């Protein structure tokens, strides 16, 4: 759930995943249309996708666990669901460090009325 | 711990 993934996005980045990652851009946060505004925005983009994949599952709610081993996430062994959705967070989590790099303030807040189209999966 | 919601 968002309790697992926001840790890792903290282990990740150094940052709180709120508010640093809950408002911004098109896709990170609870909108979902028109064209991802940079590499951050699109790692949000790719896990809705993720999450998208997974219909025989609750995302958002379901706990799972995982550890660190060698600096690296590592997702344990619980259900399917589980696992998957494990995987879809540790993706993204590591999307956004890759791309701290141009991670922009400007894009922080962003207002929903200024992403319009759908962009498909 | 935080999320993007």
């Amino acid at each position: 759930s968002l309790l697992e993934f926001g840790k890792m996005i903290l282990e990740e980045t150094g940052k709180l995943a709120i508010p640093s990652y809950s408002s911004y851009g098109c896709y990170c946060g609870w909108g979902g249309k028109g064209t991802p505004k940079d590499a951050t925005d699109r790692c949000c983009f790719v896990h809705d996708c993720c999450y998208g994949n997974l219909p025989d599952c609750n995302p958002k709610s379901d706990r799972y666990k995982y550890k660190r081993v060698n600096g690296a996430i590592v997702c344990e062994k619980g259900t399917s669901c589980e696992n998957r959705i494990c995987e879809c967070d540790k993706a993204a989590a590591i999307c956004f460090r890759q791309n701290l790099n141009t991670y922009s303030k400007k894009y922080m807040l962003y207002p929903d009325f200024l992403c319009k189209g759908e962009l498909k999966c | 711990l935080a999320i993007y919601s």
